[PDB]
């Protein structure tokens, strides 16, 4: 909730090595690490209103992480484990910015209007599932 | 907007607008809604290992019958050539 | 029992799907067996002409 | 996350001896080492904007490694072990830069 503290608001492109604990429609509890390639967007970088709108939310990292986690888990809990293992990146990316402007791919921008934080992209790192029973009982499958 | 409602949860008393709501973890605390649903996931992956091995078994039967189907082609063709040669063999005999 | 009627419901649907796939696989195996036997009879036609 | 630290941004062609832990569609957990032959590209090597855009991301090595790892594993988890052993290099290379030109 409150771990780091700094005087400078990092606007450059970066990422959050966040891990979430989600559950699928089959009730399989699994945790997964995310990246959240993000950056701040300011069209007019001298205007006081827009410029101060950056510091509107005091914990923008946590806000973005929790919002994306909620959206991802809400979309995942409606699909089976097999789907979330085949289209693991596809459905999570569709979840983060669910729309259609390109079945069809949505877009390439996850914008938060409150502070101008645009999550440029989302990356998944490891589908863990923590429980030892979703662990090496799937190992009998590979055998 | 079945259908979605809106994007504003306003309290008129003080002007506090809940812009959005996010859920983080469906816990259920009781140990019985706990790992008895865990037997469901064991069967949820069991109906997958069985499903993939059944499909593999079906493919193996398809390949085996195809292989046996072509072996029947070759056996009959070779026997036809053998009968061809047996024609002159029986002429000579 | 509220989740039991769910694990049973999802495994019954999985069992139904497996039977559907098994019958479809057996259905196409019956297609291939008969077709291969038809080709075998085709060749057996000239085999029996020669015989 | 933060191991090395330097004053110079290496722009020359190099590689990252990174290893990933991915999983296939059969749920076979496997790890694999990658190279990532990379280089920086600057069309106008005096312009302040483009020139300073190099230092936009502070951990470009980690960003590239994690992005490529995520894309590779996302594409691999949709194919079987046999496919990822026959076309091991083909599907991973298609994954890193999936397109058709």
């Amino acid at each position: 909730p409150h771990a780091r503290r700094a005087l400078c608001l990092l606007l450059g492109p970066d990422f959050f090595t966040d891990v979430i604990t989600i559950e699928t429609a089959d009730h399989a509890r699994l945790q997964l690490q995310l990246a959240y390639n993000w950056h701040f967007e300011l069209k007019n970088r001298n205007d006081p209103a827009e410029a101060a709108k950056l510091f509107s939310v005091p914990d923008f990292v946590g806000d973005a992480c929790k919002a994306i986690a909620s959206r991802v888990r809400g979309a995942v809990a409606s699909v089976t484990f097999d789907d979330f293992h085949k289209n693991s990146a596809r459905i999570i990316r569709m979840a983060v910015f669910g729309f259609e402007m390109s079945l069809p791919k949505a877009r390439d921008q996850a914008v938060f209007p409150q502070n101008g934080l645009v999550v440029s992209s989302v990356d998944v790192q490891s589908v863990e599932p923590v429980d030892q029973r979703t662990r090496d009982a799937l190992q009998r499958s590979v055998q | 907007s079945l259908p979605k409602a809106r994007d504003q949860a306003v309290f008129p008393q003080n002007g506090l607008v809940v812009s959005s709501v996010d859920v983080q973890s469906v816990e259920p605390v009781d140990q019985r809604t706990r790992d008895a649903l865990q037997r469901s996931v064991q069967l949820a992956i069991e109906i997958t290992t069985n499903s993939q091995e059944a499909a593999a078994k079906h493919e193996a039967q398809r390949l085996e019958q195809e292989a046996r189907g072509r072996l029947e082609r070759q056996k009959i063709l070779d026997q036809s050539e053998a009968e061809k040669a047996r024609k002159e063999l029986l002429e000579l005999e």
